[PDB]
RNA sequence: GCCUAACGAGCCUGGUGAUAGCUGGUUGUCCGAGAAAGAAUUUUAGUUCAACCUUAAAAAUACCCCAAAAACCCUAAAUUCCA
RNA sequence: UCGGAGUACAAAAAACCCUCCGAGUGAUUUUAAUCUAGACAAACCAGUCAAAAUAACCAUAACAUCACUUAUUGAUCCAAAAUUUUGAUCAACGGAACAAGUUACCCUAGGGAUAACAGCGCAAUCCUGUUCUAGAGUUCCUAUCGACAAUAGGGUUUACGACCU
C-alpha cells in the first residue's frame, strides 16, 4: 500500500501550493483548502507529483 | 534503601512512672532545653549533619539553651541519638541585668545567679 | 580559529558563524531554528511556526561565538532601515 | 494518593464486572 | 539478544504545580499519559491530556463526582452498568482566581 | 555483595550484632527457687 | 514452590494418636530443606502461647522492636526496612523462634 | 503507609458481592440526578464549593419581617383537590391537552404567584442581587405585601419597575407611582436608595425619595422627607442598583435629623445608611415591600449632573491589570526575537548620546 | 634471500623542534576554599556541554519544613510541595 | 534509532549482551491558518502545550479521527524544482561526499585499565564425611551397599571473576 506525495496549486489565481499525501491507486486529487492570500475556501487540484 | 525515619507518636507518650524516674513535673512541662552534642556527625546522614549545624551544636560537649516548643522539638527528635537533653532549672530565677556577669551553668543543670560572690 | 595569522599577525574569524548567525550590539546572538526547511509536509502547523521563529543563544554559545568572531562584528552599525535597529539595545534589564 | 485518607475514593471496577450445573 | 528496544527515556509525565502554588495564566499544572487528574474550574485541557491554568490564581485539588459527556459511549455504558447507589468520583485540579477582573478608574471630568 | 536472602546465614554488621546481644531475652528469675520450697 | 517460615506443608488427620504420626513425620521434617517439626493443634497452640508468655515477661527493657521503631542510636542505618516488621526474629531465610 | 478514612466512604454502603441481584439504573439522566444530589452534600474531603465560596455554607439569617399569613392547611388542601377534580372532569380540556392546543392565562398565573409564593422568590432574588448584604449586612426580610412601582414615560406609556428590572434614567426622571394593598388603619414609609454610585464612600448609599407617614395607599397625601432625585449613574461604572424599601409602622414616627431641605441637591447631605436608619427606628417600622431595578448611564445623566447637581460629569472606565511578564533574563535562551519587545517602555527609537 | 655487522626494504642530509587522545618528567615558603561523573561523540585511553567547585560583584530570601494536597485492582521504607 | 510494561511498589530521573511487546506506517474526510501571553521538558540541537486577537464555515466546534496512539523518524552542507518546495536502511539512525582482506616477516607508543602460566576469591563442577531408611542382601535397612532427600567440610580438575605482575 504505497502512497504518493503531490503538490497542489490553488485555483484562486494567486500562486499558492501545498504538499499532501495521497494513495497511488487513486485518481487525480481535488479538495477544498484555505488560501492565505485571499483568505477563502478555494478548490485545490493536484498539479505535481514529488515523492513516492 | 536507607532514608529518613518517621518516629511513631507512641514513642513520645510518657508513662506515669517516667516522671518519677527522670525527675520531671507531671503537671507543668519545663520551659527551656539544655542540649549537648555527645556523638559525632561523621558516619551520619547529611540531613542529621545539617540539623546539628542549624541547632548550634557544631562543637561537642558545649551546652546550648533552646526553647521547649514543638518547632525545635522536631529537629531534636530528628537528631535525638547524638545529643543529651536536660531541663534548664532556675533556683534563683532569671538572671537580672545586675547579675548577668556573675552567673554560671552547673553540670547538674541549675543556672546559678550569684557565682563566687566577692 | 587562527589566533595569530601568518601574514598580519592578527586574529582571524570563522565565516560560518557570521553566515548563519547575527549578533545584536547588546551581546545577544540571533539564529534560525534548525530544520525549518526540511520535510514541511510531515510537520504540524504549530511545529512549522516554531521552526520559523527566530531564537536567541545562551551565555555559553554567545561567548563561543564571540571568541570565534573578531571585533569588526561587535561594532555599532547604523544601517539604512535596519530591521533589528530597535533590538540593537537592551532596556529595563534589572541585574 | 496512597497515604491520604481519601485513597480509593475513585475506585469503580469493583462495582461493574466486564472481563450451569 | 532476543529482547530489543527496551531503552527509552522517561517522558517526565507528572505533576508540576501542587496545591497552594500561585500560578499565572498558561502555566502547565500537570502532564499525564492517561487521565489521572481531571481539569476543573479555570483549568484547560490540551490535546496531549496536559492541564494548564487559564487564570492567575491558586491551585487546588478536590474529589468530585464524575458526570461524563453523554456522547462518550464507553463512559455512558459504564454509568448505565453502575449499580443504584454508586456515584463515580475523580480528582479534579482547580485554579482559584486571585486578582479581580478589572477596576473602574476615573479618567476625566467632562 | 551478597543478596538479602542467602544460605550462609549472611554474617551481620557489628552494630547489628551488638544490638542483638543487648536485646537478647532475659528470663525472669525468682528470688527463691520453689522446687524444694514448702 | 516457595515456602515461608511458619507455614504448614502436609496436614493429616483421622482416628489416630499424635505419637505415631509424630514418629513417622519427624523423618519427613528432617528430610525437608528448611527446618521443620511435626506439630499438632495442641502443640502449635502451646508453642504460640509460650512465645507470647516469653515476649510479655521478658525482663530487660531493651527490645529489638522498640529500638527499631524508635530509631534509637540511629540503628536504622544498619537495619533494614523489613526489620521493623520482622522484629529481629527473621534474618534472611532463617527464623529464630527464641528471639522473642 | 495508609491512613484511615476520616468518615464514611461514598460507595461503601452498597455490597460489592452479588452485583447481579443488586438493582442498577440504566438511565444517564437518572445517574445525573443522583450525582447532583450527592455533590451538594457536605463531604469531609476537599470539595469545589469550599474553595469557590459557598458563603460559609449554611447561615442562620435573622428574619426581620411580617409573620406569614395564617391559613388552614386542611381546608386549603380540600379546596385544591376539589378544584383539580372539577378541572379534570372536563372533556374539552382533555381534548385540548391531547391536541397540544391550549393557552394559559399568564396574567392570572402571575396574580396567584404574587399572592401565594411571590414574596419568597423576590426574597431569594434580593439575596442573589445582594440587597440585604448591603442594606442590613446581617438580616433578611420577606416582602409579604406586593409593591407595584411604575414610571410614566408618556401619556399612555408606563414603565413597570419589577425586581431586578433595567430602567433608563430618562424613563426614571419623573417620580413614580406606587401601589400596594393596605387597609385605612396603618402607616407606611417608602425609601428609594441608590446602593452603588456614591463617589466617595464605598460602603455608603444615596437617598432619592423618602416619603413617611403614608396613610394606607395614598402616598401622594403623605409628607415627603426627601425630594425625588432622578438616577445619576456614572458614565464608566454602569448598572447601578436602586431599591424601593417599604416599611409598615404602628406609631406615627416623627423625626428631625433625617429631614432634608427643599432643594436637597448636595451629595454630602444625601448620604445614607439603611442599617443606621433601621437601627434608629427599629422599634416601629418593619420592612414588608421590596422593588429594585438596575440602571445604567444615558444621555440624561449628564443633564442631571450639570443642571441639578451643579458639577462636572465624572467619567470612568473598566481598566484591566497589566499583563504579567517574568523577570527579564540577560540571555533569553531559545526565546523569540519579540522577547525584547515585552519589556519595551515605548515603541520609539531613543538615541542616548547620538 | 643479499645490496658495507640492524633490509617486508640501505645509509646520510634536509623537510624537522614531523606527529603522537600514549608513557615519563615538570625546580621557593606559608595561607583560604576545594571537586568521584547526566548527555553526545569511529566514543567510552579523549574532548564539548550540564550538574558540582574557585575568584570577584549585585541582591533576597535560602535550607529544616505541622496541617491541607499528589489514580485508577493490592501494595513497605518513604518521597514532592509547603507555613 | 524511536515507543509501551516490569526492574524503577507512592513527585521526576535512573543502568545491564536484563524479561516481554512493538515502529520505520495504513484507512477515511472534518484537508486541520496567521499572530502571540504564559508554561513543560531539556547540556546543546532538537521536541511539546497554549489563553486573548485576526479571515471563511454553525452565526453554539474546528485539538483531523481510528488501528494499546505512545513510536511511525534524520542536522548542516550540497543538489534539483518554479521561488515554493523536495531529496538519504546518511539504520554505525547527532549522520565523514566517496575506502576491503591479511600479516607467524612484522614494527612503534602503551596496558596487568585487558587475555594465555602461576597466585588470589567462590565452590557451579570435583572430593570427603555424617543425618534419613524405602530397597537389594533367602527372612533381616545399616556384614557390603543404598535411590528420592538433609547437613558440614577440603580446595586436586574444568569453569567463573579479572585483584598482583
Ligand atoms: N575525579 C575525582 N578524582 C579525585 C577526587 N578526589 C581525589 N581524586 C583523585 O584521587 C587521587 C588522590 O586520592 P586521595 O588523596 O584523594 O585519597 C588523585 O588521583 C586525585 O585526582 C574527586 O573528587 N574526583
Ligand atoms: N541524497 C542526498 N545526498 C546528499 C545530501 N547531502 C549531501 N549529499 C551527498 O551528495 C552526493 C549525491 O550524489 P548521488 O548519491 O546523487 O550520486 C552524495 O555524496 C551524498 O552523500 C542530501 O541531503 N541528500
Ligand atoms: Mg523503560
Ligand atoms: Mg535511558
Ligand atoms: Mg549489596
Ligand atoms: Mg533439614
Ligand atoms: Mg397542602
Ligand atoms: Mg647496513
Ligand atoms: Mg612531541
Ligand atoms: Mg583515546
Ligand atoms: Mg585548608
Ligand atoms: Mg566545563
Ligand atoms: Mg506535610
Ligand atoms: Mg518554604
Ligand atoms: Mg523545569
Ligand atoms: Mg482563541
Ligand atoms: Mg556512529
Ligand atoms: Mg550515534
Ligand atoms: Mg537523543
Ligand atoms: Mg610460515
Ligand atoms: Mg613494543
Ligand atoms: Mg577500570
Ligand atoms: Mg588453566
Ligand atoms: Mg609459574
Ligand atoms: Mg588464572
Ligand atoms: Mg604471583
Ligand atoms: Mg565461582
Ligand atoms: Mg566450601
Ligand atoms: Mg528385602
Ligand atoms: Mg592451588
Ligand atoms: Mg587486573
Ligand atoms: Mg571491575
Amino acid at each position: 500500500s504505497k502512497t504518493i506525495l503531490v503538490k497542489m496549486m490553488s485555483q484562486a489565481g494567486t500562486g499558492f501550493s501545498f504538499n499532501t499525501k495521497r494513495s497511488r491507486l487513486r485518481e487525480k486529487l481535488t479538495l477544498l483548502h484555505y488560501d492565505p492570500v485571499v483568505k477563502k475556501k478555494v478548490l485545490f487540484v493536484e498539479q505535481k507529483k514529488i515523492r513516492s | 534503601k536507607f532514608t529518613r525515619s518517621r518516629i511513631p507518636d507512641k514513642v513520645f507518650q510518657p508513662s506515669p512512672e517516667d516522671h518519677e524516674k527522670y525527675g520531671g513535673d507531671p503537671q507543668y512541662p519545663h520551659k527551656l532545653h539544655i542540649v549537648t552534642r555527645i556523638k559525632s556527625t561523621k558516619r551520619r546522614p547529611y540531613w542529621e549533619k545539617d540539623i546539628i549545624k542549624m541547632l548550634g551544636l557544631e562543637k561537642a560537649h558545649t551546652p546550648q539553651v533552646h526553647k521547649n516548643i514543638p518547632s525545635v522539638n522536631a529537629k531534636l527528635k530528628v537528631v535525638k541519638h547524638l545529643i543529651r537533653i536536660k531541663p534548664l532549672k532556675l533556683p534563683q530565677g532569671l538572671p537580672t541585668e545586675e547579675d548577668m556577669a556573675n552567673t554560671c551553668l552547673k553540670s547538674n543543670g541549675e543556672l546559678v545567679v550569684r557565682w563566687l560572690l566577692n | 580559529v587562527t589566533y595569530f595569522s601568518s601574514r598580519k599577525g592578527k586574529r582571524k574569524t570563522v565565516k560560518a558563524v557570521i553566515y548563519r548567525f547575527l549578533r545584536l550590539h547588546s551581546g545577544l546572538w540571533l539564529r534560525r531554528k534548525a530544520g525549518y526547511k526540511k520535510k514541511l509536509w510531515k510537520k504540524t502547523a504549530a511545529r512549522k511556526r516554531r521552526l520559523r521563529e527566530f531564537v536567541f543563544c545562551n551565555k555559553t554559545q554567545s561567548k563561543l561565538l564571540d571568541k570565534m568572531t573578531t571585533s569588526f562584528w561587535k561594532r555599532r552599525n547604523w544601517y539604512a532601515d535596519d530591521p533589528y535597529q530597535k533590538y540593537q539595545d537592551r532596556t529595563n534589564l534589572k541585574v | 494518593y496512597r497515604s491520604k485518607p481519601t485513597h480509593g475514593i475513585g475506585r469503580y471496577k469493583h462495582l461493574v464486572k466486564a472481563q450451569v450445573r | 539478544s532476543k529482547n530489543l528496544g527496551g531503552k527509552s527515556p522517561g517522558k517526565r509525565f507528572g505533576i508540576k504545580k501542587m496545591e497552594g502554588h500561585y500560578v499565572h495564566a498558561g502555566n502547565i499544572l500537570a502532564t499525564q499519559r492517561h487521565f489521572r487528574w481531571h481539569p476543573g474550574a479555570h483549568v484547560g485541557l490540551g490535546k496531549n491530556k496536559c492541564l494548564y491554568a487559564l487564570e492567575e490564581g491558586v491551585v487546588r485539588y478536590t474529589k468530585e463526582v464524575y458526570v461524563p459527556n453523554p456522547s462518550n459511549s464507553e463512559a455512558v455504558d459504564l454509568v448505565t452498568r453502575l449499580p443504584q447507589g454508586a456515584v463515580l468520583y475523580k480528582t479534579f485540579v482547580h485554579v482559584v482566581p486571585a486578582k479581580p477582573e478589572g477596576t473602574f478608574k476615573l479618567v476625566a471630568m467632562l | 555483595g551478597s543478596k538479602a536472602v542467602t544460605r550462609h546465614r549472611r554474617v551481620m554488621h557489628f552494630e547489628r550484632q551488638k544490638l542483638m546481644a543487648v536485646t537478647e531475652y532475659i528470663p525472669p528469675k525468682p528470688t527463691i527457687n520453689p522446687r524444694c520450697l514448702p | 514452590t516457595p515456602v515461608k517460615a511458619g507455614r504448614l506443608i502436609v496436614e493429616m488427620g483421622g482416628r489416630c494418636e499424635f505419637k505415631e504420626v509424630q514418629g513417622f513425620l519427624d523423618l519427613v521434617a528432617h528430610k525437608l530443606p528448611f527446618p521443620a517439626k511435626a506439630v499438632s493443634r495442641e502443640t502449635l497452640e502451646k508453642m504460640r502461647k509460650d512465645q507470647e508468655e516469653r515476649e510479655r515477661n521478658n525482663q530487660n527493657p531493651w527490645t529489638f522492636e522498640r529500638i527499631a521503631t524508635a530509631n534509637m542510636l540511629g540503628i536504622r542505618k544498619v537495619l533494614s526496612p523489613y526489620d521493623l516488621t520482622h522484629k529481629g526474629r527473621y534474618w534472611g531465610k532463617f527464623y529464630t523462634p527464641e528471639r522473642v | 503507609r495508609r491512613a484511615a478514612p476520616l468518615g464514611p466512604m461514598p460507595n461503601e454502603d452498597i455490597d460489592v458481592s452479588d452485583l447481579e441481584r443488586l438493582k442498577k439504573y440504566r438511565s444517564f439522566d437518572r445517574y445525573r440526578r443522583r450525582a447532583e444530589q450527592e455533590a451538594r452534600k457536605p463531604h469531609w474531603w476537599r470539595t469545589y464549593r469550599e474553595h469557590f465560596g459557598e458563603e460559609s455554607g449554611p447561615k442562620d439569617r435573622v428574619d426581620i419581617g411580617l409573620p406569614p399569613p395564617k391559613v388552614s392547611r386542611t381546608q386549603q388542601l380540600l379546596e385544591r383537590k376539589q378544584a383539580l377534580r372539577e378541572l379534570r372532569a372536563n372533556v374539552e380540556e382533555e381534548r385540548a391537552a391531547r391536541l397540544q392546543t391550549a393557552r394559559i392565562p399568564l396574567e392570572a398565573v402571575r396574580a396567584e404567584w404574587e399572592r401565594t409564593c411571590g414574596p419568597y422568590h423576590k426574597q431569594r432574588l434580593a439575596e442573589y442581587c445582594g440587597l440585604y448584604r448591603d442594606l442590613f449586612h446581617g438580616a433578611t426580610f420577606v416582602p409579604r405585601v406586593p409593591l407595584h412601582v411604575a414610571y410614566a414615560v408618556g401619556e399612555d406609556d408606563l414603565m413597570p419597575v419589577y425586581h431586578g428590572n433595567e430602567v433608563t434614567p430618562t424613563e426614571a426622571a419623573q417620580a413614580p407611582e406606587v401601589t400596594y394593598e393596605a387597609d385605612e388603619g396603618s402607616l407606611w414609609t417608602l425609601l428609594l436608595t441608590n446602593l452603588d454610585g456614591h463617589l466617595l464612600e464605598p460602603d455608603a448609599e444615596y437617598v432619592h425619595w423618602l416619603v413617611t407617614n403614608i396613610p394606607g395607599n395614598r402616598v401622594t397625601e403623605g409628607q415627603e422627607t426627601c425630594p425625588y432625585l432622578p438616577p445619576f449613574p456614572a458614565r464608566g461604572s454602569g448598572f447601578h442598583r436602586f431599591a424601593f424599601l417599604l416599611f409598615k409602622q404602628d406609631k406615627r414616627i416623627d423625626f428631625s435629623g433625617d429631614t432634608r431641605p427643599s432643594p436637597c441637591y448636595q451629595l454630602a447631605q444625601r448620604t445614607f445608611h439603611t442599617f443606621d436608619f433601621y437601627k434608629k427606628h427599629q422599634d416601629a417600622m418593619t420592612p414588608a415591600g421590596l422593588a429594585f431595578f438596575q440602571c445604567r448611564w444615558d444621555d440624561s445623566v449628564t443633564r442631571v449632573f450639570h443642571q441639578l447637581l451643579d458639577m462636572r460629569e465624572p467619567v470612568f472606565e473598566f481598566v484591566r491589570p497589566p499583563p504579567y511578564h517574568p523577570k527579564q533574563k540577560r540571555f533569553p535562551h531559545r526565546q523569540p526575537l519579540r522577547y525584547l519587545d515585552r519589556y519595551r517602555d515605548s515603541h520609539e527609537p531613543t538615541y542616548g548620546i547620538y
